[PDB]
């Protein structure tokens, strides 16, 4: 039995035609004191995998130690640990659901949010969400914490299922994490203005953004909101 | 000690072509004990039927109610009330004890006499009006009653395949509730005639 | 304090034939007033003509249904790969959730097949291990719903003969494949209707002695 | 623990442990059981070497397992008290669980079974 | 919230966040917290949106009919009314209200009225779950007889650090300047006030 | 309190009550008749909490009483236990409601029908061919299902009630000391005082 | 519930679903959100069904005998304000959660207000269940200076937005346009995208399979 | 649950009904309540659904084992002391057990023993046992002698189950008859109260507190 | 489970327990018997929670008698219920306790006298000319204050007996379906079966 001190608020994502997306702010929030702010929730296995990870931070570097220790263990003994027996997305999930499940079965629970997102050898689009409860799913579209209230609404827009994946390019998918990632900064109390976004291509490979900046806001109409009902100055 | 499920029950009611009904349980229990098997839940004030499930003695208590209120409507207006604004009148009477409530779950039901038109509502135990083009469920076994409406109604049944629809929705839905059944009433209403059947029903 | 449970909604249902059964679950997966997928499977082939579907808490779902289909897979190792006949799957399985009977698993489970008659077989198991051989059973969140309907629809039950005075009893008799797939599609819808946590989309596993087979139908979303 | 495999299998197929305790019974005194028609008789040697003794309070050669029951024995005494004491254990739990008191048969099976166990069990003769 | 309301040469500067929150939500990310309760008498709002808002409607009926027997209204007047409600109701009220007025007698004055209904004239004064954040920041920088360039400044750099920490603090940054000139009402967005 | 059952035959209603008091580990009386004469043809038999029980049967019995002197009339058993039961609905949302359950026996002189209404502490009414209040309905209830007739005599009906007492007197886990018949006719209310 | 109001041009636009919940079931399918407190000042309601509508009613009832009694059209600002002190005196208890808005002398308005009696201005705002699936899309596609074509459009689409991701609202979209020297237009079911599918079979029964065992006429004449 | 079984001139009657429920909600109307160990005993359940079914076919195998080691049939009283035994073990976690242990040996003759998961162990003649016991007491001792024909006594046990159907909201389904002898159990079939019901009402004449 | 009762008199030890076993609102059986022979002269009886009354009193009995055969000798009556004190006094600090209380009547016949021990389920043992465990006790105890006398005959001590039964009878709130009575002598034990 936990309670999470240090935390991370939302991680969005969603599949486009040649791949993954995925973004996360890089706040430690301490409560409602915005404590922390060089944060990095996304953390990269290998060159096809990235984890975004919400909820506990303490439990998250804990997670971070695993995925490092993952990668030198696979190393051992192994000619191909570069080629064909390399870390896939679905290898490192599975992992990590398992620790999961565990833990919450031991009533001493990861008190996190996860999603595992990636590109299988096979070319073929890995994004699978699991959490403290050792639940999982998958989704065109995933999201946590307020990302699953806001975030999805507005990706599903662009992919609303399974066919539209094809239909969707690298160009309009991260303009809509951009777009959500702003949004969330207007609406979550726990957010950041700072983040990092990670994409994941079959072709171009694994591209890490960070020092990202929510920007292009609406504030102006601001001005002209005055009292709380009648009032005119 | 949930005052809507110490007596158990259940009423249901349709609309048909030019006709409505509405039918209810027999049972009236104390938790695990069957006690009567002739505790009737629908009553009528001229053409207006009004079905109650929930806590008995406001079942009682809401029936002589609005039995006092119809009569003296009909005394001052010179006319029998309508379905649509009796629907109103326990809506408000509902309402009035908004926190203090009767533990109840009223279904109205009528065809009104000017415009022909089948009417029924639903109401939670505090007045909320639930209008309906097809059907109203209300008691213990309402998640029973609402898969069997939804699959086995159709729009402007005749009042004899009415019959069997509605009949066989309160059947089905009591016999998986341990609170409802022990006999069943129907009420068939056409414009100018009513038939009120005693359907066949397990006993346990 | 931490709570190890959770509700993920969704519905399934199991219809037995005369030499088929079905297996039926909606793909839709929730928690709260949110859909975490619209095509999540909870139905799976567990391998020798039997399917499964624990549905609930989705975790203890996976979990015993991992479990199960591991279980299969040691009961062919350490039995010159005898076939696991329903009725001994059924009772396997009882043992797995009755194992956790102090922190159970959180689930209504079904399985469907053929017995060794080869008829129709379908079983359900309470969170605890306790389990009954019927021609119906729905689980899940619209249990409620489907189930008399499928008493109504399946057995005939209050149904009586026309004009025999509700002396003469409709008589019982099997259910076709075309016939029980169109009792099923109707559930569902009427599921979907009047319960939020079911919809998206329908999944069906049939059973016979040639195999598994899949069929899907879309759901409303709303 | 000790662990010591004690006895075990020679070249010929023998359990040198085994038949060498059966040389300390018949080392021990003559004792014999004769079954007539309605009852048992257990019969018994005691060694006239030793004078001086007191037959009160010596341990007597037959021993009670239960009401019904009698257990006598030759070889090592020390040996026998142990086996009679879980005998007599086994006794009372079989009253307590089936309800019965034991068969002769029964309780003959667990001594047996006990002597058995000490065969193929380290660190024990 | 972050509110405060700093006095200066000449008169009383109001400033506030505009984020209102239920729990992690940002219910209302442009909410005006600076009310007039009379022509040069405001007040900055923190605590429940509800009683607050209830309070100062209350407390500009009763100034109001004040004015309409005795004339314009002390700013010391005003937080009389303010505190005798939120004193007598302190059972059932979550407000704290920081009142600020310009007379031409008295020029600018601040008084401050947290939970429990007491009273504090100040030279100026913080509330708001984001004040706590700035006590260091706004002790050490505060100077009496400011210009109000310097006031804009020291409200401005204030509340963009209550902001920045505060998580239930945020949006845009208001400010109602109280003189004997009239009411001006500034406003100051993220994009300006984040990177100072 | 505890056992109150009644029976409604062919020409009567016949109401019995258990005799025994008890409180804490003390039987304080062996013979309690919880019973009051609201009419010369209606009797009332009461169960619940202790002085609740009595100051409930007293009070309908006075106002009863009041109104058989003003009308110079006697209320129908139907009449009386509609007050009755509607006296306990406006109790049931009182800042203390009355905790008493009742069995009403009557001899409608206009009908020329016995009555029997059970009625409890909610406000509860329904009218029966037998009723019982609290623990003894899990015996009786079926027991009757069982031997009851409709077209009953009275004698037929004690013999019905002996074998109720008999059952509870077997498979209760209390003593409640036996219990006080009575019978409700055309004739009025008179008591069996072998039983 | 979904809820959502949104201001253009010449007035104010409102919008809401139809789902009406009991628990997990769905009881009305279309229900009416959206309320007249006077014929140019509309109110949609979230929460407790019951207290919205009597509150609306109340309020409505004294906006009508207030207009009457100053011989003018009544204004948003004092529904807003009858309603918020109403709200507030009973201290959340009356669970009613409205968007108000309307034209009237002064102009077009747009409020909102909560059950504890908190108002708030804005441009656009969205309440209930849905309000966060609905406030994503207002913060996405929102801008000044809309259009009456443009603010149908937006209220609609967040309205949609609750409808599929919000499983506390669907089935239709209501929307009620009150625009400035014209008569404000209610939009009863102004989006149907939830039409449910032709059921795979008719469940009319064979007359006589209920068994019956009594008939008779009933009296409803004097 | 309703189970009872009674002793009597011509061995045990043992009735049960065929309900589930998960609170109100009615589960089942099939189950099987008589588990049938060996073709000399009879185990009946009341109580939590698996506990019940889980550990009277566990009871079932300690049966076979004692058979297969003592080369002779266990005893009744042996037979529910491992069953009282094993529960007691498991006191206090939570068990929910209303068990009776009915069957026929040699050296005890038609046997009855009512086992309870809080440990209880007791022989007897008549044991009414589940939600809806008091209902089939309340008939069953009204109408039991011991000297009733193997016809009246079948009768008398369905009877009573019925009552308890009938009045108990957490009882009904179906009637599942036994009779135990010196030569084993006989099945004497199952019996849906929704025909049951109305055959006795007419034939007996009772049940007249329901509209006929 | 609830009355047990034991009496001391000249000669012999008189132990008189309750035949019903009650559950819920059913008398499940009305001939039960709550006691144990632990040896020849010495008889145990028992009153407390269910299953743990039988389940101590067997374990009991079954190390008493153990012990007969080992030594083929009889344990005092004394040195047994120091025995079963011994044991309740580990139980009570264990993660389960049995709830159990006895009454041990023993004929010592080295002494040749008659023994009575109450013991409770904490372990607390006394030796009295007469015992009870439970509400029994509070009835009993002043009665025999009055009536008894320590050179009564077994005669005697069975009408003092009656006379506390009947009291019982008179003022416990349940029906505990009477007493089966035992007497423990120098004859060993023996049932009174007309009581
Ligand atoms: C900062 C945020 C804190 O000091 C500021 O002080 C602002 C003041 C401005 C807006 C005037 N305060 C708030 O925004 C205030 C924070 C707050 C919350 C609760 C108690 C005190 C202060 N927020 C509110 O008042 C919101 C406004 C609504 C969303 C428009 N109201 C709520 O959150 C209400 C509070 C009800 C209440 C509780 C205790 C005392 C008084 C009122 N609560 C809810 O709506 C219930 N909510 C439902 C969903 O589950 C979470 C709780
Ligand atoms: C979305 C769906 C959720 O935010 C919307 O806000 C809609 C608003 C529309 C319909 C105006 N809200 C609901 O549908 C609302 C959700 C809800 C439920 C319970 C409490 C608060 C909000 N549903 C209702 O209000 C229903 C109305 C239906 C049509 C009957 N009412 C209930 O479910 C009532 C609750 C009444 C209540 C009393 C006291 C305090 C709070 C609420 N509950 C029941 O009827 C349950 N039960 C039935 C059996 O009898 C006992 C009562
Ligand atoms: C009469 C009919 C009533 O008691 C009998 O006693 C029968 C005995 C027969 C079946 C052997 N008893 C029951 O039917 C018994 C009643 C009961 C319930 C719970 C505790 C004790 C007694 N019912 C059950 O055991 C049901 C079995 C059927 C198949 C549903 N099981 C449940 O209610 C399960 C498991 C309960 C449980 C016991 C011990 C530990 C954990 C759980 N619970 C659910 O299925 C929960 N529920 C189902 C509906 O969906 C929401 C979750
Ligand atoms: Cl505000
Ligand atoms: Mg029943
Ligand atoms: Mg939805």
């Amino acid at each position: 039995t936990q309670q999470p001190i240090v935390t991370g608020t939302s991680v969005i994502s969603m599949k486009y035609d040649n791949g993954v997306i995925i973004a996360a702010d890089n706040l430690g929030s301490y409560g409602s004191l915005l404590r922390f702010n060089g944060v990095e929730r996304l953390i990269p296995v290998g060159d096809n995998t990235v984890v975004g990870i919400s909820g506990d931070i303490s439990d998250m570097q804990h997670i971070e130690r695993l995925l490092k220790d993952l990668v030198t263990e696979n190393a051992y003994d192994n000619p191909l640990a570069d080629a064909e027996e390399a870390l896939e997305p679905s290898y490192i999930f599975e992992y990590l659901a398992t620790v999961m499940y565990q833990r919450r079965s031991k009533m001493n629970p990861l008190w996190n949010a996860i999603i595992v997102a990636g590109v299988q050898s096979n070319g073929d689009q890995f994004l699978r969400y699991v959490n403290l409860l050792g639940v999982t799913y998958s989704s065109p579209t995933l999201a946590t914490g307020f990302g699953a209230h806001m975030a999805n609404p507005l990706l599903r827009k662009v992919v609303d299922r399974e066919s539209d994946i094809p239909k969707t390019t690298v160009q309009v998918a991260e303009e809509a994490i951009v777009n959500a990632m702003r949004v969330l900064y207007y609406r979550d109390a726990r957010s950041s203005r700072n983040f990092s976004l990670a994409i994941i291509d079959k072709n171009t490979g694994l591209t890490f953004k960070k020092n990202l900046q929510v920007e292009n806001m609406k504030w102006d109409f601001a001005k002209d909101i005055k009292g709380y009902g009648t009032q005119k100055i | 000690s949930d005052p809507s499920s110490i007596n158990g029950g259940i009423v249901v009611a349709m609309t048909g072509k030019d006709c409505v009904a509405i039918a209810c349980d027999l049972r009236l229990g104390s938790q695990s004990l069957g006690v009567s098997n002739k505790f009737e839940k629908i009553f009528h004030y001229g053409h207006v039927f009004l079905g109650i499930t929930g806590l008995a003695t406001d079942v009682t208590t809401l029936n002589e109610m609005f039995r006092y209120k119809t009569n003296l409507y009909k005394l001052k207006e010179e006319r029998a009330i309508e379905p649509e604004t009796f629907t109103q009148l326990v809506s408000s009477s509902l309402y009035e004890r908004r926190f203090g409530p009767y533990f109840v779950g009223p279904v109205v039901a009528g065809i009104n006499s000017k415009s022909g038109k089948p009417f029924i509502a639903g109401f939670d135990l505090i007045g909320c009006i639930d209008e309906a083009k097809d059907f109203i469920v209300s008691g213990t076994a309402s998640d029973q009653l609402f898969g069997m409406c939804e699959s086995l109604y159709e729009p402007n049944l005749e009042p004899e395949d009415l019959f069997e629809t509605i009949s066989q929705a309160l059947l089905n839905a009591a016999d998986r509730d341990a609170l409802s059944g022990w006999g069943a009433v129907v009420y068939i209403i056409k414009k100018d005639e009513v038939v009120k059947r005693y359907l066949k029903m397990r006993q346990d | 304090q931490f709570n190890p449970y959770g509700d993920n909604g969704g519905t399934i249902l199991g219809i037995a034939g005369e030499d088929f059964a079905v297996l039926a679950g909606d793909t839709r997966n929730i928690t709260d007033y949110s859909i975490n997928s619209r095509y999540e499977p909870k139905v799976f082939d567990c391998g020798d003509n039997i399917v499964m579907s624990a549905n609930g808490f989705a975790a203890d779902g996976d979990a015993l249904v991992k479990r199960f289909k591991n279980s299969v897979k040691w009961y062919h190792f350490d039995h010159n790969d005898k076939k696991l006949s329903i009725n001994s799957a059924a009772r396997n399985i009882q043992h797995l959730l009755y194992g956790k009977r102090f922190f159970p698993y959180y689930v209504h489970t079904i399985i469907a097949g053929l017995d060794e008659d080869g008829k129709g077989a379908v079983y359900s198991f309470d969170p605890v291990g306790s389990y009954e051989r019927e021609q119906c059973r729905a689980g899940g969140a619209a249990a409620s719903l489907i189930m008399p309907f499928l008493d109504n629809q399946v057995n005939f039950k209050n149904q009586y003969e026309p004009g025999t005075n509700g002396k003469v009893k409709k008589p019982l008799k099997y259910l076709s494949v075309e016939e029980v797939i169109k009792l099923v599609r109707d559930s569902f819808t009427s599921a979907t209707e009047r319960h939020i946590q079911v919809g998206d989309g329908l999944e069906i596993l049939i059973v016979t002695k040639d195999g598994v087979r899949k069929e899907f139908y879309e759901l409303k979303r709303d | 623990g000790y662990d010591r495999a004690l006895s075990i299998f020679s070249p010929d197929g023998h359990i040198f442990q085994v038949e060498y305790a059966l040389e300390a019974v018949k080392r021990g005194t003559c004792a014999v059981g004769v079954k007539g028609k309605n009852c048992v008789v257990l019969g018994c040697e005691r060694r006239s070497t030793l004078k001086l003794q007191d037959t009160r309070i010596t341990p007597s050669k037959v021993s009670k397992i239960d009401s019904h029951v009698v257990l006598s024995f030759s070889g090592l005494n020390a040996d026998s008290r142990i086996l009679i004491e879980k005998a007599r254990v086994e006794a009372q739990s079989h009253r307590l669980t089936l309800e019965d008191p034991v068969t002769v048969e029964y309780l003959t099976r667990y001594v047996a079974g006990v002597q058995q166990r000490y065969t193929q069990s380290g660190g024990v003769r | 919230t972050s509110i405060m309301a700093v006095t200066f040469k000449d008169g009383v500067i109001l400033g506030a966040d505009s984020r209102t929150t239920t729990g992690a939500y940002i219910a209302n990310r442009v909410t005006d917290k600076l009310t007039r309760v009379h022509d040069k008498i405001w007040c900055c709002r923190s605590g429940s949106a509800a009683d607050t808002q209830a309070i100062a409607d209350i407390v500009q009926y009763h100034l109001e009919l004040y004015t309409s027997q005795y004339g314009t209204p002390s700013t010391e007047t005003a937080a009389s009314v303010f505190k005798e409600l939120c004193y007598e109701n302190k059972d059932n009220l979550t407000a704290g209200i920081i009142v600020a007025g310009y007379d031409d007698k008295n020029k600018g004055e601040v008084y401050t009225i947290p939970l429990g209904g007491s009273v504090h004239k100040l030279p100026y004064a913080i509330a708001g779950s984001g004040s706590t954040f700035i006590y260091g920041y706004c002790d050490k920088n505060f100077r009496e007889n400011m210009s109000k360039e310097e006031t804009v400044d020291f409200i401005k750099h204030s509340l963009s650090q209550a902001i920045k920490w505060d998580g239930s603090s945020g949006g845009v940054i208001r400010m109602v300047v109280l003189t004997a000139a009239g009411v001006e009402r500034l406003i100051f967005y993220p994009d300006e006030y984040e990177q100072l | 309190m505890d056992i109150i059952l009644g029976i409604r035959v062919q020409d009567s209603v016949i109401l019995a009550s258990s005799k025994a008091v008890t409180r804490g580990i003390s039987v304080l009386k062996d013979s309690d008749d919880k019973t009051r004469q609201l009419s010369p043809h209606t009797l009332m038999s009461f169960a619940g909490e202790a002085g609740d029980t009595v100051q409930f049967a007293e009070y309908i019995q006075a106002n009863i009483q009041l109104y058989s002197i003003r009308e110079d009339y006697e209320l129908s058993p139907q009449a009386v236990s509609s007050f009755v039961r509607q006296e306990l609905a406006k109790s049931i949302r009182s800042r203390r409601p009355y905790q008493v359950n009742v069995l009403i026996g009557g001899y409608d002189k206009k009908k020329n029908k016995p009555e029997l209404y059970q009625i409890d502490y909610l406000g509860t009414k329904v009218e029966l061919p037998y009723g019982a209040h609290g623990y003894s309905g899990f015996y009786t209830f079926s027991l009757l299902d069982h031997h009851y007739r409709p077209d009953m005599t009275t004698e037929e009906g004690l013999d019905l009630l002996k074998l109720c007492v008999q059952e509870l007197e077997k498979r209760m886990p209390m003593d409640f000391k036996g219990v006080i018949v009575k019978i409700v006719d055309k004739d009025g209310i008179r008591q069996v005082d072998d039983f | 519930t979904t809820i959502v109001g949104v201001k253009f041009n010449n007035g104010v636009v409102i919008a809401a679903d139809t789902r009406s919940t009991q628990g997990p079931i769905v009881a009305d399918k279309n229900c009416a959100k959206l309320h007249r407190i006077s014929p140019k000042i509309w109110c949609a309601g979230a929460g407790t069904a019951a207290d919205t509508e009597a509150v609306t009613q109340l309020i409505g009832s004294n906006i009508e005998l207030h207009s009457l009694y100053t011989s003018r059209e009544p204004r948003v600002v004092s529904a807003l304000q009858m309603l918020k002190q109403h709200l507030f005196k009973y201290q959340g208890h009356i669970g009613a959660y409205l968007i108000v808005a309307g034209v009237d002398p002064t102009g077009s308005h747009l409020f909102s207000i909560h059950a504890h009696g908190s108002t708030d201005v804005g441009y656009y705002l969205s309440l209930g269940s849905g309000s966060l699936a609905a406030m994503a899309v207002l913060e996405s596609h929102w801008k000044q200076d809309l259009t009456k074509e443009e603010a149908i459009k937006l209220a609609s689409d967040a309205i949609q937005a609750g409808i599929w991701n919000d499983l506390g609202s669907g089935s239709n979209v209501d929307v009620c346009v009150m625009e400035i020297g014209k008569d404000a237009e209610y939009l009863r079911n102004y989006l149907t995208p939830n039409v449910r599918e032709e059921k795979q079979k008719s469940y009319k029964f064979p007359r006589g399979t209920t068994a019956v065992l009594k008939e008779s006429i009933v009296n409803i004449c004097d | 649950t309703t189970t009872l079984a009674f002793r009597f001139q011509g061995g045990i009657i043992v009735a049960v009904d065929s309900r589930a429920t998960a609170g109100n909600w009615v589960a089942s109307q099939t189950v099987k309540k008589v588990i049938e160990i060996n073709p000399f005993l009879l185990g009946t359940m009341a109580g939590g659904a698996v506990d019940c079914q889980f550990w009277e076919t566990w009871l079932g195998s300690q049966c076979r084992l004692h058979e297969l080691r003592e080369k002779e049939r266990i005893s009744v009283a042996a037979a529910s002391k491992i069953l009282s035994n094993l529960v007691y073990q498991y006191k206090g976690a939570g068990l929910s057990m209303g068990t009776m242990i009915c069957g026929y040996t040699r050296k005890e003759g038609p046997t009855i023993y009512y086992v309870d998961s809080d440990g209880t162990r007791l022989k007897g003649d008549i044991f009414c046992v589940g939600s809806g016991q008091t209902f089939a007491y309340g008939v069953l001792d009204s109408n039991y002698k011991w000297d009733l024909s193997v016809e009246d006594a079948l009768y008398l046990g369905k009877r009573s189950i019925l009552a308890a159907a009938h009045r108990d909201a957490y009882s009904g389904g179906s009637v599942n008859l036994y009779h135990v002898t010196e030569d084993g159990w006989i099945y004497h079939g199952n019996h849906d109260v929704g025909e049951l019901f109305w055959k006795v009402k007419e034939e007996e004449g009772s049940f007249n507190n329901v509209i006929g």
